[PDB]
């Protein structure tokens, strides 16, 4: 190689140690993918840890982006399939649109893509549930009839103070979305329900717990012990 | 773009001496430098050069072991530090900048020179000194000790023009390519051990002197040069 | 069928 | 959106056509014209590979 | 009215059906069924090209067929010289989500856009050492998916909001758009003349527009998928898809039909990228089984696997003067195959 | 007889060892798996440990059935440096494999920052400078000599040292790095049990933990608990202590030979790299 070749070469050397280097500091952050529809909260969960949008938010030292692009989204999700999760907020008191929300959780949990891809599920807008259960006016049974022979299942123990009626109708939907995950999940990539509300603040914790479950068990994936 | 050098100035033999170089208008970390030295009765002459990220660095032969290079990249400066000078070390020495991947053109811009007064390698011919010559073209021939063709059939041939009280421009990079802001009229051809310029339409301020340089393997080597007269 | 070899090789060349 | 559909329609309906058998021929001349230009079909020696 | 106005729209395509119909009288697999096969094809990967920390989408190779430009969704923009395994430049993208690449065919400028619905062009031969951006073209509603080049000055980008757009690059601002596509606009290619060029979306339809007048000339429809690719014949009076169907197509221009189909029963996996020859002979392919599956562009036999990579092959280029192919996969390697 | 049973079971051990290795090394280097930190700490315990004990194990089958050594001086002190070099590299990187598990299991996210591939390199290092420390000794411990009128390879080292040797080896190379397993994987069990897919999951990882452990523990235990024997109890010489000897060389190969399937070859990861490079 002449002198130009061998600088040149120097050259890629430098750009290589620079990528190498920005590469090293990029692959620190834990990136996300928030998902949602019309009247659903992912507007207001996002501001309370606070055309494409990000937010950036830290835990114990550890860094998140949280993405959210502004239908048939089929193609460009083809994207987020390094993410480490995805976020996947619905509106939980909603019953008319709750239906076209199961249908999306299909979408998303047997896309062909995101077939390791762990999905983080928001059940938003629980006080919102608990005033609609509570005022009587609309029945889920209306909306979906397996509701009336459904049952608390045992040992749940959800959390002191609602009402068995709540509980009731949140655990239904929370068990729809579950079943719909679980359905093909195969153990390649598995769903982690929460019941987040408009007002609590401790929805980055949920989220780093599940980001911390999802890299534990992509290490258990790496040493071969599963 | 502008490279500014301060030093130099009436220096006893034995004595030292620091240059010190500063670049606008670029991003310095990128380009590699080159120290050139012209004696004021003497053509151009390679001194040192300095690499990007300072791996690499190439001293010419009549300097080593008393020259040294050296850059920083946040100051954007180049230090040179001259140790024994000698009495025919008295010269205009000239920054110059080099960027070295595929297709760049190296040598593109030469820094204003200082003054110096003081109290095997490729051997490369220009036949003719002085040429007197508007409007009639003009051939300068250069000739190589050996070969400048690699295996990768890039042709490793510089031509320069120094102007009367001025800087020398890059021309020709590798014989073939054009310069960016080189009149049309310029142009270069050849093969190893003979190469030509030709100029085109010779018009007022085209005068100079004209220099080959080789950058096939260090150290670096310039012609005599051809003068342009009217 | 400890031949002298093995025997020396676990053993030792003092006491075969 | 019915006027802009039934006119592009209109539109596309007078075009003049070629029979599937001269643009198959044409093709194959095409194909068969510059088939010693190919270095992916036709082998190239190792001194002569770039790569 | 309305009824009229349907019964209308339905006789003409119902006209237009039939003279595609009648014009179809020999296939082409029955013309060149006399003609010698390719045979088997075993290319090894010359030169493979690490230097990428995150999944190729992109790819593009220069004029000169000695540098290309790969896009990566961890922000750069790589400019390799292929022949040394030499990286000219690494250009850091504001956005990371990148989806398309170009690279100019003067080869002064670089395009590459996104999620970020706007198509940055980098200027990469100037003063001062540096690749800057030159013009940031925003006016895409929907993820731009490729941009193309036709000049210094003037660009084609189709977008995920159904259409395509020609943008002057001086001006900032479109100069033609095209409309009338119902699915994301996934793919593009232009032809040698850079008159025509031909989109595909994922209505399972492409559409074939002139640059110049801005209108619509031929619709073609055989797929029963997303097209997730497409590739423009070298002579410029065909080209071929690639949908998510697990099958390519080939289609042609005047005659305005659909001439063949490539598939195998033991592919399932869609085609994420489809290129051509430099003769018209050959057609790489790319599949989402991890290879890549070489088709003969005039008997639809499998030709050969190029099985090399890990992840799956995103983009499939072929050099200028068809001594080398390109295919760039997931596995942040892009290899070199010959 | 045993005569013609010993160099089957010898050459049986060889091949198995060699295509298992062979398997791993060429997955591991050019199966799709970038560089990381698993993954160089398995390749060490792959090529080094294994590669290594089994092509070593030839010769001790010659001392076994040949009668005689017939391999020089220059091999008769580096074939039983590179053995004892290469076990030592063996518990070294089972060791760091374990503290490697426990890192990436407890602390998914801060051992992130940890655990990068440099400081797997250095780790590497380390271990082969400890192991080369350790097995320094050996490369003068075993010499040739004439015993009746037969060429042998013998250890030539007075007593009081050559035990001195033994302990230090058997200390070392088997108490610390079985110590390093057994509280690493302790603590690492206590974590992890502190839906059926989890249930399972955690069962598997269990599972494939105490085998870990019970191979790296059995297999080795009988050639130092013999060697142990010899020095420290009245060990006679028998037909049956032939088939012992013959027994713990065996499960010291066997050790070796089922590394590379028990840590690598059973997940279904490494196989579909293994299908890749096919």
């Amino acid at each position: 190689v002449s002198a130009e070749d061998k600088a040149a070469a120097e050259r890629s050397k430098m750009i290589d140690k620079n990528l190498r280097e920005d590469g090293e500091k990029a692959r620190r952050t834990l990136r996300l993918l928030l998902l949602g529809a019309d009247n659903s909260g992912k507007s207001t969960i996002v501001k309370q840890m606070r055309g494409i949008f990000e937010t950036k938010f830290q835990v114990d030292k550890v860094n998140f982006h949280m993405f959210d692009v502004g239908d048939e989204r089929r193609k460009w999700i083809q994207c987020f399939n390094d993410v480490t999760a995805i976020i996947f907020v619905v509106d939980s008191s909603d019953y008319n649109r709750l239906q076209e929300a199961l249908n999306d959780f299909k979408s998303i949990w047997n896309n062909r893509w995101l077939r390791t891809i762990s999905v983080i599920l928001f059940l938003n807008k629980q006080d919102l549930l608990a005033e609609k259960v509570l005022a009587g006016k609309s029945k889920i049974e209306d909306y979906f009839p397996e509701f009336a022979r459904y049952t608390t299942p045992e040992a749940a123990t959800p959390e002191p103070g609602d009402d068995p009626r709540v509980t009731r109708a949140k655990y239904f939907i929370r068990k729809e979305f579950v079943d719909i995950s679980t359905a093909s999940g195969d153990g390649r990539h598995i769903c982690y329900p929460h019941f987040t509300c408009a007002v609590d603040t401790e929805n980055a914790r949920r989220i780093f717990n599940d980001c911390k479950d999802i890299i534990l068990q992509m290490n258990l994936r790496e040493y071969n012990l599963v | 773009v502008q490279l500014v050098e301060s030093g130099g100035g009436l220096v006893q033999p034995g004595g030292s001496r620091k240059l010190s170089c500063s670049a606008s208008g670029f991003a310095f970390s990128s380009f590699g430098m080159h120290w050139v030295r012209q004696a004021p009765e003497k053509g151009l002459e390679w001194v040192a050069y300095i690499s990007s990220g300072s791996g690499t660095i190439y001293y010419a032969d009549t300097v080593k072991g008393r020259f040294t290079i050296s850059r920083d990249d946040p100051k954007n400066t180049l230090f040179l530090q001259m140790t024994s000078l000698r009495s025919e070390d008295t010269a205009m020495y000239y920054c110059v900048r080099s960027i070295y991947y595929y297709g760049s053109s190296p040598f593109d811009f030469w820094g204003q020179g200082t003054t110096l007064t003081v109290s095997s390698d490729i051997v490369m011919t220009q036949a003719t000194s002085s040429v007197p010559v508007p409007g009639e073209s003009v051939s300068i021939s250069c000739r190589s000790s050996k070969s400048l063709l690699h295996s990768n059939g890039n042709t490793y041939l510089y031509w320069f023009l120094q102007r009367p009280g001025q800087s020398p421009q890059l021309l020709i990079y590798r014989m073939s390519n054009l310069a960016s802001g080189v009149p049309d009229r310029f142009s270069g051809s050849g093969s190893g051990t003979a190469f030509t310029l030709t100029i085109s339409r010779l018009e007022a301020e085209d005068v100079g002197v004209y220099y080959c340089m080789q950058h096939l393997e260090y150290p670096l080597t310039f012609g005599a040069g051809t003068k342009l007269e009217l | 069928g400890w031949t002298l070899n093995s025997a020396g090789y676990l053993l030792g060349p003092h006491a075969v | 959106q019915a006027r802009k559909l039934v006119e592009q329609l209109k539109m596309e309906a007078n075009i003049d056509r070629i029979k599937v058998s001269k643009a198959a021929a044409d093709l194959m001349a095409y194909c068969e014209a510059h088939a010693k230009e190919d270095p992916l079909l036709t082998p190239v020696p190792a001194s002569e590979n770039p790569f | 009215e309305l009824d009229q106005l349907r019964q209308e729209a339905e006789q003409l395509k119902n006209q237009i059906r039939d003279a595609r119909k009648a014009c179809a009288d020999a296939t082409l697999s029955q013309i060149t069924n006399n003609i010698d096969p390719v045979g088997r094809i075993q290319m090894r990967t010359r030169r493979t090209l690490r230097g990428h920390l995150a999944k190729i989408y992109a790819m593009h190779w220069g004029t000169d067929s000695r540098l290309l430009v790969s896009a990566s969704q961890d922000g750069k923009l790589i400019i390799w010289d292929s022949y040394t395994t030499n990286k000219v430049h690494a250009i850091p993208l504001r956005s990371s989500w990148v989806m398309t690449c170009a690279y100019a065919p003067s080869g002064n400028y670089v395009a590459c856009g996104g999620l970020d619905n706007i198509c940055s062009i980098y200027n990469l031969k100037t003063r001062e050492g540096n690749v800057r951006v030159s013009r940031e073209l925003a006016g895409h509603t929907g993820y731009l998916s490729c941009c193309r080049f036709l000049d210094d000055n003037q660009i084609v980008t189709s977008s995920g909001d159904t259409t395509c757009a020609l943008w002057d690059i001086e001006t900032g601002q479109q100069t033609t758009t095209f409309t009338g596509h119902t699915g994301d606009v996934m793919s593009l290619s232009l032809a040698p003349d850079t008159r025509l060029f031909v989109s595909g979306a994922c209505d399972a339809s492409a559409k074939l527009w002139d640059v110049r007048e801005g209108m619509c000339r031929q619709t073609f429809t055989g797929h029963e998928s997303d097209i997730n690719a497409i590739c423009f014949f070298p002579n410029g009076n065909a080209f071929a898809t690639g949908s998510d169907d697990a099958t390519c197509r080939l289609f042609d221009l005047r005659a305005d039909q659909e001439l063949m189909t490539y598939s195998h029963d033991n592919i399932i996996c869609g085609i994420t990228s489809v290129s051509f020859s430099k003769s018209g002979r050959l057609l790489l392919a790319g599949y989402d089984d991890f290879n890549c599956n070489v088709w003969d562009a005039l008997k639809a036999d499998r030709a050969g696997v190029l099985a090399g990579h890990d992840n799956r092959v995103s983009c499939l280029g072929v050099t200028d003067d068809g001594m080398a192919v390109a295919t760039g996969s997931w596995d942040s390697f892009l290899k070199i195959w010959n | 007889p045993e005569a013609v049973i010993v160099p089957l079971l010898f050459a049986l051990i060889f091949l198995v060892g060699t295509v298992g290795n062979t398997l791993v090394l060429a997955v591991l280097l050019r199966g799709g798996q970038a560089v990381s930190t698993t993954n160089l700490f398995i390749l060490n315990l792959g090529v080094a440990d294994l590669c290594f004990i089994l092509c070593c194990v030839p010769f001790q089958a010659t001392i076994y059935t040949l009668d005689g050594w017939v391999f020089g001086s220059l091999l008769c002190k580096a074939v039983h440096f590179l053995i004892f070099l290469t076990m030592h590299a063996s518990s070294f990187t089972l060791a760091a494999v374990s503290l490697d598990r426990y890192l990436a299991i407890r602390y998914p996210l801060h051992s992130r920052e940890l655990r990068t591939p440099r400081n797997a390199l250095a780790a590497i290092g380390l271990i082969w400078g400890l192991s080369l420390l350790f097995s320094g000794p050996y490369l003068s411990y075993y010499q040739q000599s004439q015993l009746a009128n037969l060429t042998v390879c013998h250890p030539a080292w007075s007593a009081p040292r050559r035990r001195a040797m033994d302990i230090c080896t058997f200390v070392f190379s088997y108490l610390l790095p079985v110590l390093v397993l057994g509280l690493t994987y302790a603590r690492t069990l206590r974590y992890l049990w502190r839906g059926s897919g989890a249930r399972r999951a955690k069962r598997k990882v269990t599972r494939m933990i105490l085998i870990v452990a019970a191979l790296f523990c059995l297999c080795w235990m009988p050639h130092h608990a013999l060697i142990l024997c010899v020095w420290f109890g009245q060990f006679p010489l028998t037909r049956a202590t032939y088939a012992l000897r013959i027994l713990s060389h065996l499960v010291s190969y066997a050790n070796s030979c089922v590394n590379p399937i028990v840590y690598a070859l059973v997940s279904k990861h490494f196989r579909k790299g293994f299908r890749t490079i096919c």
